[PDB]
């Protein structure tokens, strides 16, 4: 009469160097774009 | 066990014989209680089987809950659940009533809860209960599964056997037993009556 | 960490004299004990002091990884706080960082164990409470009402399994991402993972392959013990029953076969393992989870001289006369026989073992044999000496024959290994063995006794066995003369069945005859009839030392090794010369059990 | 200070720390070898000899201040430390083929520890050492390293490397032209394999806690250390402590939570200072195979020339025979005649091989009859512990099956295998049978063939073959009744058929007499031991091994004359007292006994020539053992007034 076992994780090491067409790199590049891209002197998308 | 046939199924019977083997008393789970640390609430469930009600019901095969109605993980509370004990015994015809040189006949008795540890192997016994047919005898795809659901179990005493003999003493009996003592020839009267 | 509930009771009764409020924590710990392990475990992680010894090169392999992981933990929180401050999107910052990051959970950074110590009866009788926990119980009395509770048992240990690792959390390493996956196991069989379950691998189409890292995994020390009922608890006419006990952590290697113990455990269910055709409902099996072990007879090895052992061994000696005092403290209901009991005490204490050089040994433990006519209380003495010794076994002639003495080959249910099960001689190692009806044994059984008394090892060469058992045991034996009574018309060796070579190996041989004497009989009868009327011994100017206090003094005595000088050597040489000169004239006329030998000098 | 994750190791730190020690090591101290640069001689001689294995003792490092750290680190992370230690060597070697040859280290002095069963789960992946007796070993098992794949549509062949046990099978052909899904097939005999063997060891620890029955352990030896251990060998092994999960059954991929334990062996030691060296006469072809296999497991010990000079310096001594007899058992106050028999039993006779088939061996068999309460029992124990291979048996505790062979079920593979018995395990050693007179006629039957031809023939279900049992027999028997009775003949005092008594080379009657100056000396001897010249154990064993190894004695005509004369004289005696079994009748085995004892005495003192003194000493010993200098040849009685201590 026991319970449900769990699976969990945690970062340890540097894996293989990242290919630029990786999904996570795409997500990170698009997150940089959101908070970085400027037109004039106003950061349009963060404000939006 | 020899004269018990298929025309007595579904009736209350009395069976005589000798106990030949008993099984280990095991717990049976009825109600299980749980805890959710994300909501502070306790949940329960019920379980049942075919050997607890004398009439046929439509089965309900419920499952063991590990998860909440939202997905919260539940801890199992072993001390708050309810368990009821179980045992099975086999009966056979007594050696001094059975036909000589012939193989013996036996019957299975199911006992639960309070009647679970009343006898030991090698005892003369009388059992009363319902002679039940169970399951489907291969018609979903030997015959039917037959057993007795015990309600009464009486130990009996016989010559050269491990079950003792005791009688209930009436107060009238006690009065004679105590009256006899004062007379100072108790030893002689009791001694001369020995065979 | 051993939690004592007698502490919890004092704390809650302190929160009642001062008048504050509290909760009944003891009963909740008692009736649902499996949750409070984790409640306590995490409460103690929250309350933790700091380390004060910089990790060095003399520290365990486990501690290196445990220390490393906490540094790796704090590094990522600092890292992400910096990176969050970078984009400039002191309290909500913590709640953001907490959720944004992945850390090692508490379990893979602990290193301590937590057990519960039952509620003592002495403490429960002071504050007026009823201790369900320290009450012992048989094996029959434990029913389905007792599942999930904290209970104590009384029984005798029949089998103990070796120590093997039990996996609790398996560790995996992914080469594609560099994360670490931790799988939980709580069954007897599990299925290993194949693909990665990390966040990165879970997102990207390319998913790495898992490999097992043995060192990081979570392992526990596991043992399984069988416990049987005592004779005085079995009903009339029934057979004794059994039960299973589990042990984890630093509580392993504490129970050994043949011990009488009281075990504190948590009664928990397991899945059914019987026949399918005989299954009706949700049937389950039971087992016990060990937390605290008590032994009724403390072993001599454990002896460590603290200040209360000082106190009572310091009173024992202040009254002097120790030799006679503890010689008459063996079976104070048996009349007479002081010289036999003086020899018994010395067999209980022992001697000195000598590694002479070249790794050759001399035995330093004494063997005693008793002969006599019927009804002189030999068996009662054997029973008593088996009750006083920490390890000691009582056996009768023909009921213990063959593999019941030496050893047997059986397959281990738990570890699936071929083990050797010990007999009486192997259960009494570092103890006293008591054999009754010595003259009736088989020749095969007598050869083994011969070997054990000479060199303290048993050699077996049978199908499937070529080994040598290590058996350090002292022998106490009883035997009747061949014709029932002693015939002084016949020679001394004509009255004893055993060969003289066996009797030449016993250090001291006592002959207990029954010659009717009118005067002594009235003093023996007085004692016996007094005993049957009062359940105490008849002497009011003598204190019988309790068995525990005798065991303590014997252990402290056994922690000493005296040595011999030259002046004492002269005496022994001179006495041996005269004894050797005198024994020959007695053996020539056929009026001795034995001619003097070097073994008599070793016995002296 | 880069630290490898999960460890405290810095690779560069340890490599540089190790090369200074390897290029400079220090240490009743000499000035020839104890104060020279040690390890560069070891490396140079290695490369000169054409060798690949360096054997690295361990406690060397717990003194030199730098590498102390490395000792603790080596006893905790053997995997990572041993790869650092090899790169030091192949760097150090060219610093002094050596660009394509691989070097290895083998630690063999890890200490402490107290047995396998005292180890906890926190000792996994650690280095430990073991001692014990070998019982079984499975045949070689092939282990795959590189696999072979063929494309069944294009015939392009690929090779893959095992990575921590797993093989990656390509899904698509690699050819740019033929790109098919799932076209790769495995050809088993084109793959590269390696060696694996499993040994079972009976552990013999020093500390045995109360009530431990013996158990068995599993050891895995790979590559070079294959067939380096044989059943009956007492060995010392260094290795790592592992664990592994097992599958519940063949059909399912499910595993069991309780783990299984074993040891990965790195070094094996088959020598001891305190025990004798194995008989090279019985392992001739294993020596040849070891050289062909290039395994540097050393079987015999090294002899320097100072020690060999000592050997002849002592061998020149006038009282060599008394000195050797005295140093056999330096704590058993006893007649030197008894000890001399054990001394000559150890040397053994000359083994002779005919080139037309037909083998003559030189094993000596001794019986120790006599009163109880003597020191016979200690002699057997002492001889058990000085001989390299042996088993100790009781009288009424043995079966024919337990002495010859048997079939058993292996709990690992669940199949039936053959296992050795007591006498076959004692091949080239001493077997000690205690209480020989208490043994059944069925069990005594098997000893006839071992005492005649030194073989055993088994015709059982599964095996029909002849086995080699080249063992020495040392037996002790109990006299009938309380004591030896001088008034009766010897054939009436020992419960053994008179024909069996003649198969033994020496029969020792140990008699007890009451005499005041013997008793005084024995009592002083015993009491001196409970307080607080002879040859120590090491030198005795070294001398005996040297003699047993090199010299080989051959007999001359002057000895032949005396041998024939002595045999005829012995037979002519008691010619009338043959019908009545009063004395032990003389047979041809006594002639062979004289031959064997003369050869053994020649081997002692390092001669290759058996002269007349040897035969005279042999006959003297044979008569003195049976106490023929006090026996009345008509009645068979001993005058105890003439039996002097
Ligand atoms: N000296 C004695 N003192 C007290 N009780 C005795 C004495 N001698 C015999 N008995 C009693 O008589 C019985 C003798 O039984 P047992 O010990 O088996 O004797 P034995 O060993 O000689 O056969 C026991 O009940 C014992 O208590
Ligand atoms: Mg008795
Ligand atoms: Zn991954
Ligand atoms: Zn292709």
């Amino acid at each position: 009469s026991f319970d449900r076992p769990e699976i969990y994780s945690a970062p340890v090491l540097q894996g293989e160097s990242p290919n630029d067409d990786d999904n996570t790199e795409i997500i990170k590049s698009f997150k940089n774009f959101i908070l970085e891209f400027r037109l004039d002197s106003q950061f349009i998308y963060r404000d939006q | 066990p020899r004269t018990l046939t298929a025309q007595h199924l579904n009736k209350l019977v009395s069976v005589e014989g000798i106990v030949t083997k008993t099984s280990l008393v095991r717990p049976k789970l009825i109600r299980s209680v749980h805890y959710a640390a994300k909501t502070g609430r306790f949940h329960y469930r019920d379980y049942t089987d075919a050997t607890t009600t004398l009439t046929t019901r439509i089965p309900t095969p419920a499952i063991y809950p590990t998860e909440d109605t939202e997905g919260n993980k539940l801890t199992t509370e072993y001390g708050y659940s309810t368990f009821i004990d179980h045992q099975r015994i086999t009966v056979q015809e007594m050696p001094e009533m059975a036909p000589a040189g012939q193989l013996p006949r036996s019957i299975d008795v199911i006992l639960d809860d309070d009647l679970v540890d009343k006898t030991k192997p090698g005892d003369r016994v009388n059992v009363v209960g319902v002679f039940k047919s169970l399951g489907a005898g291969g018609m979903n795809q030997i015959g039917f599964k037959t057993l007795i659901l015990g309600n009464t179990v009486y130990p009996l005493h016989a010559r050269s056997t491990g079950v003792a003999a005791r009688q209930m003493l009436t107060d009238f009996d006690i009065r004679n037993i105590n009256k006899l003592s004062k007379k100072k020839d108790i030893f002689d009267i009791l001694s001369q009556s020995l065979a | 960490v051993i939690i004592d509930l007698d502490d919890i009771l004092q704390y809650q009764n302190e929160k009642f004299l001062q008048g504050t409020q509290a909760d009944d924590l003891v009963s909740a710990i008692q009736q649902n004990a499996n949750h409070f392990t984790e409640l306590f475990c995490r409460a103690i992680d929250n309350n933790m002091p700091l380390p004060t010894k910089e990790i060095d090169y003399k520290d365990d392999v486990l501690d290196v990884i445990l220390n490393q992981r906490r540094l790796r933990n704090e590094r990522m929180l600092s890292d992400r706080t910096n990176e969050i401050r970078s984009e400039n999107l002191n309290d909500a910052l913590r709640e953001v960082v907490e959720d944004e990051t992945e850390l090692f959970p508490p379990n893979l950074t602990r290193r301590y164990f937590l057990y519960f110590k039952p509620l003592s009866q002495n403490c429960a009788r002071r504050y007026r409470k009823k201790a369900i926990s320290s009450k012992p119980l048989s094996v029959r009395q434990i029913k389905g009402d007792f599942l999930g509770q904290l209970i104590t048992v009384r029984g005798i240990i029949t089998r103990v399994s070796d120590v093997k690792p039990a996996v609790e959390v398996i560790a995996y390493t992914c080469d594609q991402c560099g994360y670490e996956v931790f799988q939980e196991v709580n069954s007897r069989t599990f299925t290993p993972l194949s693909e990665c379950t990390s966040e990165e691998c879970s997102q990207n189409q390319t998913k790495g392959q898992l490999f097992m890292s043995t060192r990081a995994s979570k392992f526990s020390a596991f043992q399984e013990c069988k416990i049987q009922e005592l004779s005085q608890q079995v009903p009339v006419g029934h057979i004794p029953r059994s039960l299973n006990i589990h042990v984890n952590g630093t509580l392993v290697r504490s129970l050994s076969p043949g011990d009488i113990v009281d075990v504190t455990g948590i009664f928990l269910p397991a899945p059914y393992t019987g026949f399918k055709a005989l299954k009706a409902g949700l049937l389950t099996e039971t087992y016990l989870e060990a937390q605290f072990v008590r032994q009724h007879k403390k072993k001599f090895a454990s002896f460590s001289l603290t200040s209360d052992v000082e106190e009572r061994v310091m009173e024992l000696i202040t009254s002097g006369d120790v030799y006679n005092r503890l010689a008459k403290s063996i079976a104070p209901e048996i009349y007479g026989n002081l010289d036999v009991k003086k020899a018994l005490l010395l067999l209980l204490v022992g001697g000195v073992d000598k590694r002479v050089g070249d790794g050759m040994k001399i035995r330093g433990d004494i063997n005693v044999c008793l002969m006599g006519d019927p009804g002189v209380a030999k068996s009662q003495l054997l029973k008593a000496i088996c009750k006083i010794s920490p390890r000691g076994v009582y056996t009768t002639g023909k009921g213990s024959s063959g593999v019941g003495l030496t050893a047997a080959v059986m397959k281990d249910p738990v570890t699936d290994e071929m083990i050797l099960e010990g007999g009486a001689l192997v259960l009494a190692d570092n103890g006293i063995c008591c054999i009754d009806e010595f003259d009736k044994m088989d020749e095969s059984d007598r050869t083994a006794i011969h070997e054990v008394m000479e060199q303290q090892t048993i050699s077996i060469s049978k199908a499937g066995i070529n080994t040598t058992l290590n058996a350090r045991t002292s022998i106490l034996a009883a035997a009747n003369p061949l014709y029932g009574r002693y015939n002084p018309r016949l020679s001394p060796l004509d009255n004893i069945n055993l060969p003289a070579a066996l009797l030449s190996r016993f250090d001291i041989l006592f002959l207990m005859l029954d010659i009717p004497s009118r005067d002594d009989d009235e003093k023996l009868a007085e004692h016996v009839t007094y005993v049957h009327m009062h359940n105490k011994q008849p002497d009011l100017d003598f204190t019988p030392v309790e068995p525990s206090k005798m065991r303590e003094y014997i252990a402290y005595a056994k922690t000493k090794r005296p040595v011999m000088s030259e002046a004492v050597n002269d005496y022994v040489v001179q006495a041996y010369i005269r004894l050797r000169q005198d024994s020959k004239r007695e053996m020539d006329s056929k009026f001795s059990f034995g001619q003097a030998t070097p073994r008599t000098l070793l016995g002296i | 200070l880069r630290i490898i994750w999960g460890t405290n190791v810095s690779i560069q730190e340890c490599t540089t720390n190790f090369r200074n020690f390897l290029m400079s090591f220090k240490y009743f101290i000499n000035n020839t070898t104890d104060e020279e640069l040690y390890y560069i001689k070891q490396l140079n001689e290695m490369r000169e000899l054409g060798t690949s294995n360096l054997n690295l003792d361990a406690r060397n490092l717990l003194a030199y201040k730098q590498t102390e750290d490395l000792y603790h680190q080596l006893l905790n992370y053997p995997q990572e430390v041993i790869s650092i230690m090899d790169q030091t060597i192949k760097d150090c070697m060219v610093s002094l083929e050596i660009e394509t040859k691989f070097y290895k280290v083998r630690p063999y002095n890890v200490g402490s520890c107290k047995g396998m069963r005292e180890l906890n789960p926190n000792d996994i992946d650690k280095l430990i050492n073991l001692k014990g007796l070998v019982l079984r070993s499975t045949p070689v098992i092939p282990d795959m390293k590189v696999a072979f794949f063929k494309c069944n549509v294009c015939d392009h062949t690929m090779a893959v490397e095992i990575d921590r046990g797993v093989i990656q099978e390509p899904a698509r052909c690699e050819r740019i032209d033929c790109n098919e899904p799932n076209s790769m097939s495995l050809i088993h005999n084109r793959c590269s394999f390696a060696d694996k063997q499993v040994i079972k060891l009976q552990e013999t620890p020093d500390f045995v806690p109360d009530g431990q029955t013996p158990h068995s352990i599993s050891l895995c030896v790979y590559d070079e250390l294959v067939d380096s251990c044989r059943a009956g060998d007492r060995i010392e092994v260094t290795g790592t402590f592992r664990s592994i999960p097992i599958r519940a059954n063949s059909r399912q991929r499910v595993l069991k939570s309780l783990y299984k334990t074993y040891v990965d062996v790195v070094h094996v030691k088959k020598v001891s200072d305190k025990r004798l060296d194995v008989d090279t006469s019985t392992i001739e072809q294993e020596l040849m195979q070891n050289k062909v296999d290039h395994n540097e497991v050393e079987e015999v010990r090294q002899i320097t020339d100072q020690d060999l000079a000592k050997i002849r310096e002592v061998a020149a001594r006038e009282d060599l025979y008394s000195l050797l007899a005295r140093s056999i058992a330096p704590s058993i106050y006893e007649l030197e005649d008894v000890k001399k028999g054990i001394l000559l039993q150890l040397f053994g006779g000359t083994n002779k091989t005919f080139t037309k088939g037909g083998r003559y061996r030189g094993d000596i068999n001794i019986l120790l009859c006599g009163d109880p309460s003597t020191s016979k029992s200690q002699i057997l124990q002492y001889v058990h512990k000085i001989t390299p291979r042996g088993v100790y048996t009781s009288g009424k505790g043995s079966s024919a099956v337990g002495l010859t062979a048997y079939i058993t079920r292996d709990v690992d593979t669940k199949q039936l295998v053959l296992e050795s018995g007591a006498l076959v395990l004692s091949d080239g050693g001493v077997c000690c049978i205690d209480e020989f007179d208490k043994m059944s006629d069925s069990t005594r039957s098997v000893l006839h063939e071992v005492m005649e031809q030194q073989t055993i023939s088994i015709a059982k279900a599964g095996i029909i073959t002849t086995l080699n049992a080249r063992s020495s027999i040392l037996a002790s028997a109990n006299p009938i009744g309380s004591r030896y009775n001088p008034n009766l003949p010897v054939t009436e005092n020992i419960d053994l058929p008179p024909p069996l008594l003649s198969r033994f080379d020496l029969v020792y009657l140990v008699l007890d007499k009451v005499d005041e100056k013997n008793d005084r000396e024995l009592a002083k001897h015993l009491t001196n031991l409970y307080l607080e010249d002879v040859l120590p154990v090491e030198f005795l064993t070294m001398y005996i091994s040297y003699a047993k190894e090199h010299i080989h004695p051959i007999i001359t005509e002057a000895a032949k004359t005396e041998l024939v004369r002595a045999y005829v004289g012995m037979r002519k005696m008691g010619d009338d007292s043959r019908s009545d079994e009063k004395r032990i009748t003389a047979t041809t085995r006594q002639l062979e006994s004289m031959i064997r004892l003369a050869e053994a005495h020649a081997k002692m003192k390092l001669k290759n020539v058996v002269e007349l003194e040897d035969v005279q000493e042999a006959v003297r010993l044979i008569r003195s053992a049976i106490k023929d200098y006090a026996t009345d040849p008509k009645t068979g009685k001993i005058d105890m007034n003439l039996v002097q201590t």
